[PDB]
């Protein structure tokens, strides 16, 4: 029944990615101006689908410069942990209960930073280099910055659990709670899943492609896969941290309910900033995070360590 | 067990997308098709020759404060003590180093990449 | 590459991300215009300049004809030189669109490219009752215009003019006090005036240098 | 409120004829606009105008599902419009070919045809002008 | 027969997403390129049709050769088409590219494309209109629905 | 006249400074940006429902060539090649000679649209409006060949397209 | 209009829907219809395996109660 | 043999199945290939040349080499490891009905087998590309527009001088 419950968590995560693409796509034509895809189906339902099929069934080709050993594990690696993030999330029961629910998001996140540096120094190509290195610079300052926010925030759950997580958020929402961190929260998502005005790595304008340059077919389909599930995976964790759902044990299908409209809801707000704003700098990024965040998410952890103290509201432990 | 036989599954279906992605596709690859892509241009040099990397001092720096962090989460446990003056000093204690550290790489021009 | 507009061919030197030198290689879209403009008649060499500056068809023909003319010792109607100012600044319009929209783009902005190209739709529209040609009018000659306005373009131009400064106002609500936008365009690519002069540049770049001058 | 809109929008799907004709226009025009039926000409195709529509879409041609000898229901071309139709859709005049038919001529086709390339009818360039230069015919006779 | 009709349907089904999911290359030269811009504009927007523009060419289907082709040019756009994988397809636009447009007697034009690439569609005008390239993109649409790889390799 | 675009000073005043500490911690601009994002978003796409909807053209549409015909069927070109001396690209390639009853009619008026620039310089140049510009720009085709048109395929296309391109030129005679 | 972006984003949603419903109704179906037991410590587990022990059944959900005392 | 042909391709195909097995360890085959460039040259002049209406030509390479030295220099232009073993007749038929059951094109068959380990032929009185006008190219001359595609990143800007030519039969 575990592995019926592991379909069940990975098959319909694809095909929400395959929908947020469709999703994406109309609301940029409509943000825009335009329509968007209302050809191919009705409404354009079948677009992901054809663009599927038209990637895997188009050829793949390996560069004569490339390192193939690497140049094929990093997208098996990218997609790998794109899905295996979703395995600790309670909606309202994880498929995997870790007394840790937070710390190994933050390890197969940093895990997954190296597949685009792998596929960029694997593919040989200066363009794929320059941006590994961006890779490797936004990585630095979203991590300093997502580390010291998640600490604070949980400082004020009591644990490292997300279900915990849940029964903090009963009553009120973290939100109300600790909304300046949640703004430095929802740019630090931004900057950790690449997305725009930080989507430095892949940087069309400036890079043909990025780090991907030289991947085609099905390797640069799970690359798309791979980002979009990261996307949809992380506004659910900022969701569920900061946007907490009411719980009933006996019909626990409402707080599915709710969840989904809220990530929906934190994906919509992604898409709605890539249309609206242009792109940083990658120094401008570096900046930004340890210039400006830092000393105030340090502030802020600070106060967010007091506050408990100084107000006889320490959290429960278990 | 359980986060074993998960880590197997996600694995296995992307290895296997893999072999599906680079068989089921014809190839026609020739010397051309799989050259390096430099706007349509022969690159000049090689892609492996040293890459100047301006942010090295932030990069040490970050080793820095990674390792702060890794001393400050453990933070939700400590505050379930009885010495809760002592450990609100001491969390107190590491922040402010922390943000002297910040602040005396600020002041000196750490921050500022190589020009 | 998407942000060297196709043809060119940009030989950087960089030191990391930094740029030491720029070489820009040009003449992958060199054609031998001048060559064949003096294998063709003054009519025939017309078009050569309606496309060499293909986002300001009618300015290239309006300075074409100018040169004409004035070695011809005629002089155009004032009803056509009327004709050739409306199209000069219409054309003017669909240039600066043009230029702000792909830069905001290249930038990471593209909203306002598919706004302000729909705006540019419109004006092609005009550009084709009036000639025929949606850009390439050849309509703009030596002695004046080649055809009159239609009995409804004045009016269309009117709405169209009417309608048009809410979009520039909405362009501007996006990119003007934009931290990102002032951020990647502040004091990025500095020229001085006397540089400026020196290296030869006009218009905008000498306006935006500080040098009063407009011809 | 969206009552009004959802009832708009179930007469669209009554005004198509039902569930079928509603369908067969979603999926083979990817719109179900209703509008007045200006005319309709010898190879099917239907023309509709909807002047409370904007510049662009207050006119438009549902095309028919089988042109001469083609089987043209999913593979609609934009060179099947005859003439008349053509100048009237893409609003050159506000006329209808229904309301002022043209001037009719005796050389004018009677069908009119699509693009036929790739197909066995489509256009072969060739030389129109005879030969220049005739060669010298030696007689059949021999001479000895 | 079973085999016929399978590789059949299998071949429709293949075709229909390379038909429905053209991604050409970032690809511009001279004034025709106004006009893929104008395309990709709210007007005639080709995304919804399943056309989308991306700028690797390893990430691409379709090269639209719009605009004059020089001999300063030529082995770039001979490079990135070999670097585009397949299958891939070429759409020539405009004079200049389909012949030698208003510069074939030059000398420093290449007389067609073609005597580079192998062109699927050729799209004439000067610049064709959005609509004559929607026209033409259309086409080529129609054009890879013909396609019958599953069938002759069954009857090969 | 001249005006300045970026000359302003802000006031140093108590509020004014709040004001900016406000937009810059609080992302004001940046939610105006979004609010700007969102109106577009409700509003209506300006798209158009193409082949099913046709863009807006105009009478002086030039688009495919054509030869035309005198109401009679005669053909109205009478060799005169004042088309091919005015024509910027040479495309248009035309040799006659006397016909059976000593009309001046050409043998081959052949025109290369892979050449031509659709300019309109032939149609202003015909003194008998035998060759036009017509309305149609819909004739892509999958080979080079196919758009060398010869006499043959312009009267095709003459003969084809004549009732619009005469209402065409009725509608825009009275400019010329 | 802007309502043509819905079917997408309904088929997203249902598509989201899947894994927590999916997970909660194996947890009831493999649990004896009721919650999966939560076992954060080793006290929990403990109980866990208590339970697994009284129930004679090796299944821990199998709960005794007054009519197995007596 | 040329850049889309099956000999030297083939030959440097079986990279992937660990060494190259041959027959009688390639010691009792002698080929010399033909450029395919030099047969298309030879294919045009036969046309051109009116006095060639009815005849038979032999197109051949103007070295001779036994199969193990041929496939040694490929490999060595090719940078490869080269670890040849003898495979007995039989069984080398059998690998071939094996590879054959492929609906695709098969990598190798029992026919390019026997084709392989067959030594080629001498016709001294049939004419041949020097009869036709045509020098036959040496294969040390072109081998590396071949097999320079089958080299890895380590070794894909080694020169065309870079490898000493084979030992040749003549
Ligand atoms: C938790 C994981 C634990 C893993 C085990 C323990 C690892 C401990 C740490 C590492 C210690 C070393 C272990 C590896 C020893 C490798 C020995 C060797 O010969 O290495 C050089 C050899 C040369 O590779 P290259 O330099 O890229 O190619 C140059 C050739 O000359 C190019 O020659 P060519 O082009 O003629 O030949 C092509 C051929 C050449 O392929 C190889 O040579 C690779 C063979 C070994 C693969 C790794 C085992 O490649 C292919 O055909 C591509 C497909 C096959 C490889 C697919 C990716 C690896 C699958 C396993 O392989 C490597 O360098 C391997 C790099 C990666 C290390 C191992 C990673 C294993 C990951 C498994 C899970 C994958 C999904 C993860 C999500
Ligand atoms: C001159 O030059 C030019 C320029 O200057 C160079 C320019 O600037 C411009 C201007 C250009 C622009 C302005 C364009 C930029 C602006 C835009 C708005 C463009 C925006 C672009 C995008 C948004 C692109 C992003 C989208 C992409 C890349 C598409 C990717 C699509 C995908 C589908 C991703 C892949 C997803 C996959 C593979 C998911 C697969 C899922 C599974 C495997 C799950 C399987 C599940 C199952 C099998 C379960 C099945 C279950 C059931 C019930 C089915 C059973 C039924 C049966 C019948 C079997 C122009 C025009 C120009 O011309
Ligand atoms: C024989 C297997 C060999 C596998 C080799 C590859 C994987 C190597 C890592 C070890 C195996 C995987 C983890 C096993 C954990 C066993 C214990 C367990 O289940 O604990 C439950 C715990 C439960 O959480 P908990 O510990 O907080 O709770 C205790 C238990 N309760 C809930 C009852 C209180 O699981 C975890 O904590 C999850 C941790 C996952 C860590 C994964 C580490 C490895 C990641 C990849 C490493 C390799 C990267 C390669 C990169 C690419 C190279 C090419
Ligand atoms: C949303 C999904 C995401 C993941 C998608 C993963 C891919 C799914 C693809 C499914 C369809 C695949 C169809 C075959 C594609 C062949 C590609 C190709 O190169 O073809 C050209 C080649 C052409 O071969 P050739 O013989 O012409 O080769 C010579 C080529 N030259 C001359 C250039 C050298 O075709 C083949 O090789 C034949 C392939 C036969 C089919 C292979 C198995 C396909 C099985 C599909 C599922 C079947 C289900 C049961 C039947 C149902 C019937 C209704
Ligand atoms: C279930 C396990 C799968 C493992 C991986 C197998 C590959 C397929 C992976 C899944 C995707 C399938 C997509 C559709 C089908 C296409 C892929 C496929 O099936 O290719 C088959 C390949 C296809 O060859 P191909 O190179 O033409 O593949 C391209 C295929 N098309 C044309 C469709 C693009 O065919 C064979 O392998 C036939 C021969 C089988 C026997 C030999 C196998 C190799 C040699 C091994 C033995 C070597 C020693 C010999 C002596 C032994 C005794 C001592
Ligand atoms: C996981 C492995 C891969 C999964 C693949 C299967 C899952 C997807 C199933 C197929 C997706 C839908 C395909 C059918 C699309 C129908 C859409 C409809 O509009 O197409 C019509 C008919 O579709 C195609 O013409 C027929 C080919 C597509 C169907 C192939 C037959 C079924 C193949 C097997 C399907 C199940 C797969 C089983 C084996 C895996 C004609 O469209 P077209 O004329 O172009 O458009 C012209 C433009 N218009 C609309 C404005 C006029
Ligand atoms: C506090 C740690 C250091 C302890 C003493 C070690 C001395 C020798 C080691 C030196 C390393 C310490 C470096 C950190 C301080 C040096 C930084 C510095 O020089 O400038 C400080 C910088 C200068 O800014 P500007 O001059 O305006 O910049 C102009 C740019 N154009 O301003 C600052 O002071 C920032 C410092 C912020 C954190 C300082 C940490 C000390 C604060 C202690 C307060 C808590 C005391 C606890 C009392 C509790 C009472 C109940
Ligand atoms: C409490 C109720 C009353 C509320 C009102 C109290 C508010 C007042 C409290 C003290 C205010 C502190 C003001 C000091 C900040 C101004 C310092 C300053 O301006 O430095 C200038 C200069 C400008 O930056 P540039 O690099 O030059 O920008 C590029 C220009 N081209 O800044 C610097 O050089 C950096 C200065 C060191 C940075 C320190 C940041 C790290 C410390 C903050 C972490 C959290 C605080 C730590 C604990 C605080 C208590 C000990
Ligand atoms: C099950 C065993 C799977 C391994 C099959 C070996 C595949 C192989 O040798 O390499 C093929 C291919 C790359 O070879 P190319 O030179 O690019 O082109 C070859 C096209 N036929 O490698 C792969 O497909 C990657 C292997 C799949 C994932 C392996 C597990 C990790
Ligand atoms: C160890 C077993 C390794 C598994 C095989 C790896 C699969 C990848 C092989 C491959 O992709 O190449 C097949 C390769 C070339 O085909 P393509 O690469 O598709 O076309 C491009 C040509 N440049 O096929 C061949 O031509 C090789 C011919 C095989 C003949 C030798 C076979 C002998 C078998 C070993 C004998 C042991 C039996 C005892
Ligand atoms: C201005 N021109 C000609 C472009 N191609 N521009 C562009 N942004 N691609
Ligand atoms: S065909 Fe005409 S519009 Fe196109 S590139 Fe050539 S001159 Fe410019
Ligand atoms: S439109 Fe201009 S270029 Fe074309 S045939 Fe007529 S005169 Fe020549
Ligand atoms: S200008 Fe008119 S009449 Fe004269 S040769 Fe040309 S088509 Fe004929």
């Amino acid at each position: 029944m575990f592995m019926i419950n592991i379909l069940s968590l990975i098959i319909p995560i694809l095909l929400a990615v395959a929908f947020l693409t469709l999703v994406e796509r109309k609301v940029l034509g409509y943000m825009q101006l335009r329509k968007g895809p209302n050809v191919v189906g009705p409404y354009g339902l079948l677009q992901p689908i054809a663009d599927a099929l038209k990637l895997f069934t188009k050829e793949p080709l390996r560069p004569a410069t490339s390192s193939i050993s690497m140049f094929i594990i990093a997208p098996i690696l990218a997609l790998s942990l794109a899905l295996t993030m979703w395995v600790p999330l309670p909606m309202p029961y994880p498929l995997i209960n870790m007394n840790l629910g937070v710390l190994f998001m933050l390890a197969m996140s940093s895990l997954a930073v190296y597949s685009i540096l792998w596929s960029g120094w694997a593919s040989n190509s200066k363009y794929a280099l320059i941006g590994a290195l961006r890779a490797v610079a936004q990585t630095i300052s979203y991590e300093v910055t997502l580390a010291i926010i998640l600490l604070s925030v949980l400082l004020m759950n009591g644990s490292y659990t997300l279900s915990t997580l849940i029964t903090t958020q009963e009553h009120i929402w973290m939100i109300f709670t600790s909304w300046p961190l949640a703004m430095m929260w929802f740019i630090s998502t931004l900057a950790e899943t690449n997305r725009a005005p930080f989507d430095l790595t892949e940087g069309e304008s400036e890079l043909v492609s990025g780090f991907n340059v030289e991947y085609a077919a099905g390797p640069f389909a799970m690359f798309f896969m791979a980002e979009y599930a990261n996307i949809i995976m992380m506004n659910a964790f900022t969701a569920i941290l900061f946007l907490g759902a009411s719980h009933d044990p006996h019909t626990p299908e409402l707080y599915t309910i709710n969840f989904v409209l809220k990530t929906l809801a934190l994906t919509i707000t992604f898409l709605w900033i890539r249309a609206s704003y242009p792109r940083f700098r990658y120094d401008q990024l570096m900046h930004l995070l340890w210039k400006s965040f830092l000393p105030l998410t340090l502030a802020l952890c600070m106060w967010h360590i007091s506050l408990p103290i100084m107000t006889a509201s320490i959290p429960p432990q278990s | 067990m359980n986060i074993m036989l998960t880590l197997l599954t996600n694995v296995t279906l992307a290895s296997l997308l893999v072999l599906i992605a680079f068989w089921l596709p014809q190839l026609n690859a020739y010397s051309e098709k799989t050259s390096p892509y430099e706007c349509g241009f022969d690159p000049m040099g090689s892609a492996r020759l040293p890459f100047s990397m301006k942010f090295f001092l932030v990069a040490i720096t970050f080793l820095l404060f990674d390792l702060e962090i890794a001393l400050l989460l453990p933070l939700p446990w400590a505050s379930q003590t009885n010495n809760l003056k002592t450990m609100l000093t001491m969390a107190l204690f590491l922040l402010i180093l922390l943000a002297a550290s910040l602040a005396y790489e600020w002041t000196q021009k750490g921050l500022e990449w190589a020009e | 590459h998407p942000a060297a507009h196709g043809v060119l061919r940009l030989v950087m030197e960089l030191s990391g991300e930094m740029v030491r030198k720029c070489d820009p290689h040009i003449g992958l879209l060199h054609r031998g215009t001048e060559k064949l403009i003096e294998y063709k008649t003054y009519l025939q060499a017309l078009p050569y300049f309606d496309r060499l500056d293909y986002v300001s068809m009618m300015c290239n023909e309006q300075a074409y004809s100018l040169a004409v003319e004035k070695l011809l010792n005629i002089q155009p109607p004032p009803r056509a030189q009327w004709i050739r100012v409306l199209f000069g600044e219409i054309t003017r319009l669909l240039n600066h669109i043009m230029a702000v929209t792909t830069h905001a783009l290249d930038i990471g902005a593209m909203t306002p490219f598919f706004w302000m190209f729909e705006e540019r739709e419109k004006m092609f529209e005009f550009y084709e009752r009036v000639s025929g040609a949606r850009m390439h009018a050849a309509y703009i000659r030596p002695g004046g215009v080649h055809q009159d306005l239609p009995l409804g373009l004045l009016d269309d131009i009117y709405e169209f003019s009417k309608n048009f400064s809410f979009r520039i106002d909405e362009l501007e609500e996006m990119l003007t006090n934009n931290r990102i936008w002032r951020n990647r365009t502040v004091d990025i690519g500095v020229v001085t005036a006397e540089d400026a002069l020196n290296y030869g540049f006009s218009g905008v770049m000498l306006r935006g240098s500080g040098i009063q001058w407009d011809l | 409120e969206l009552v009004q809109v959802l009832r708009r929008g179930l007469q669209q799907v009554s005004g198509h004829g039902g569930l079928r004709g509603y369908l067969r226009v979603l999926f083979r025009a990817n719109d179900v606009r209703v509008g007045t039926l200006v005319g309709e000409d010898k190879y099917g195709n239907k023309y509709y105008e909807d002047n409370k529509q904007f510049f662009g879409r207050h006119r438009w041609v549902i095309y028919t599902t089988e042109m001469n000898g083609r089987d043209t229901f999913w593979d609609v071309d934009g060179s099947m419009v005859p003439p008349e139709w053509h100048r009237w859709l893409h609003c050159m005049t506000d006329d209808p070919p229904t309301t002022k038919p043209p001037t009719a001529r005796k050389y004018i086709w009677t069908n009119h045809k699509f693009n036929v390339s790739g197909t066995p009818q489509q256009y072969v360039p060739y030389s129109t002008t005879r030969k220049k230069i005739q060669e010298w015919v030696p007689p059949s006779t021999p001479y000895k | 027969s079973r085999g016929e009709y399978v590789v059949a349907k299998l071949d429709d089904l293949v075709n229909w997403a390379r038909r429905s999911s053209l991604w050409p290359m970032t690809f511009g030269l001279a004034c025709c390129a106004v006009e893929m811009m104008h395309m990709a504009a709210p007007r005639y927007d080709m995304d919804r049709f399943g056309v989308v523009f991306r700028a690797s060419p390893r990430q691409s289907d379709v090269m639209i050769v719009a605009g004059t082709l020089t001999n300063k040019m030529a082995p770039a756009l001979r490079k990135v088409y070999d670097q585009m994988p397949e299958p891939r397809y070429v759409v020539s636009m405009g004079s200049c590219a389909n012949g030698g447009g208003y510069y074939h007697y030059s000398y420093s034009v290449v007389r067609g494309c073609d005597r580079i690439v192998p062109v699927d569609i050729y799209v004439p005008g000067c610049p064709p209109t959005a609509e004559a390239l929607l026209y033409g993109i259309l086409q080529l649409q129609r054009k890879i629905k013909r396609e019958k790889r599953l069938r002759i390799w069954y009857r090969r | 006249t001249y005006k300045f675009v970026n000359m302003r000073e802000p006031s140093m005043d108590m509020k004014s400074v709040t004001d900016r500490a406000a937009q810059t911690l609080l992302w004001t601009e940046l939610v105006r940006g979004l609010g700007m994002t969102l109106s577009y978003l409700f509003r209506e796409p300006a798209t158009i429902n193409y082949p099913f909807e046709k863009g807006p053209l105009s009478p002086r549409f030039r688009g495919e060539h054509a030869l035309r015909r005198y109401p009679s069927g005669e053909e109205r070109c009478i060799a005169c090649k004042l088309c091919e001396a005015v024509c910027p690209a040479q495309a248009i390639t035309i040799e006659a000679e006397p016909r059976a009853d000593g009309s001046r009619r050409t043998t081959r008026y052949d025109i290369d649209m892979t050449k031509c620039i659709y300019c309109g310089f032939c149609q202003e140049a015909c003194p008998v409006d035998a060759i036009v510009e017509g309305p149609n720009f819909e004739f892509s085709t999958e080979t080079h060949e196919e758009l060398l048109y010869n006499k043959e395929k312009l009267l095709n296309n003459g003969d084809k397209w004549e009732a619009e391109i005469a209402a065409n030129i009725q509608a825009d005679y009275l400019y010329r | 209009m802007w309502f043509e972006i819905l079917p997408g984003i309904a088929v997203m949603a249902a598509c989201l829907f899947i894994p927590g419903m999916a997970t909660a109704h194996i947890h009831k179906f493999t649990n004896g219809g009721k919650e999966k037991r939560v076992a954060h410590f080793s006290y929990q587990w403990n109980l866990m395996e208590r339970d697994r022990c009284i129930s004679g059944v090796n299944r821990y959900h199998v709960t005794k109660g007054l009519e197995n005392i007596d | 043999f040329g850049r889309e042909d099956r000999f030297l391709n083939y030959f440097a195909s079986m990279r992937w199945f660990g060494g190259v097995p041959l027959i009688s360890l390639g010691k009792e085959t002698v080929k010399q290939p033909v450029y395919i460039v030099d047969v298309s040259k030879g294919i045009i002049n036969a046309i051109k040349d009116p006095d060639a209406k009815g005849k038979t030509f032999a197109f051949v390479g103007p070295n001779r080499y036994l199969l193990f030295d041929l496939v040694q220099y490929i490999f060595a232009v090719a940078y490869r490891p080269f670890l040849p073993y003898p495979l007995p007749h039989f069984a080398y038929r059998w690998v071939g009905r094996l590879f054959e059951v492929s609906p695709f094109e098969p990598w190798t068959t029992r026919d390019k087998v026997e084709r392989v380990h067959m030594s080629d032929m001498t016709l001294p009185h049939l004419p041949g590309l020097e009869d036709l006008g045509i020098q036959a190219t040496p294969l040390e001359l072109k081998a590396i527009e071949v097999l320079r595609r089958h080299r890895t990143y380590r070794w894909l800007t080694s020169e065309m001088e870079d490898v000493k030519p084979a030992k040749t039969v003549n």
